[PDB]
């Protein structure tokens, strides 16, 4: 390794593509505390993806936002991320909302 | 450096 | 990890796939850097020869960050633009100095009758 | 003499190892007219990159729902995807780009994606 995963996560950050919580656990896990340039393009790599999928997650709750521009309940979230655009696993989808009780503050804390 | 950006006005004939 | 990734690909990497993902990274590769990975490698690449085209962008941005911050230092106007007179101050002074008709026709050539975008131009340049 | 730049800037962007599509072609046109300055050459440029940028991310989701991975899609279905994901367009220009590719109801969203 080169460089501390918490320097690599701030360089994320500041490139406007922010590290999940999970992806920080994970990268540690598998490199340690500290990445070569190869890891550190891999763990970019990651981050991209986090970004991406957050926007493409808020977008798909706007294409069902009918309801003016307020949220959706837990039952029709979870419908929208497995059975509709299988985004995540029953399991996942189940266990990620239990961490609540709008949609664009749920993507970016799943982050 | 500035030599790049010369060379390269150059190439362009 | 992606959400939404389906399950093919392999069998190498076509380069525009490649170019895109360096941009996703915060890069941007130019046709030249995209020339000389085709005149290596071909049109697509292995996932080593794919981290050698990223190293290739990554000495790019760069040296169009060191070009971009050493026109800024010129920038009196505030922000963002240079005129051809301050341009061609820079070009006729220093290096392999162009001339002063050789400074003209590259800046005539380029745009704006007395404003120039130096940081589009760094980019072309490159 | 001056027989209009587009058709020359197209011409340079594909010696550059750059495919301006039909669509590249006529969105330019519609910006700035039948000539181009250096300037606005070299964001059309930058358009053509976007546009395949943005082509892209769509060929990533037209996969995501091709379940039985079969290469096809129904028109309705990526109606839905054209309009909510990457650069969104409107429901008009959707089935519009749509009904020109056409003839079939299932598209080969591959083909598709590399015509527009």
């Amino acid at each position: 390794g080169k460089l501390r995963i918490e320097d690599a996560s701030h360089n994320a950050r500041k490139l406007g593509l922010a590290p999940s919580s999970t992806d920080e656990k994970k990268i540690r896990d598998l490199y340690g505390d500290s990445l070569t340039y190869e890891q550190y393009l891999e763990y970019l790599t990651m981050c991209v993806h986090d970004r991406d999928n957050m926007e493409e997650l808020i977008k798909m709750f706007s294409h069902f936002d009918n309801n003016s521009s307020g949220f959706l309940t837990k039952n029709q979230m979870k419908n929208i991320l497995t059975t509709w655009g299988d985004a995540l696993t029953e399991q996942e989808a189940n266990d990620a909302l239990n961490a609540f009780s709008n949609y664009k503050l749920f993507c970016e804390d799943i982050l | 450096s500035l030599m790049r950006v010369q060379a390269h006005i150059r190439k362009r004939m």
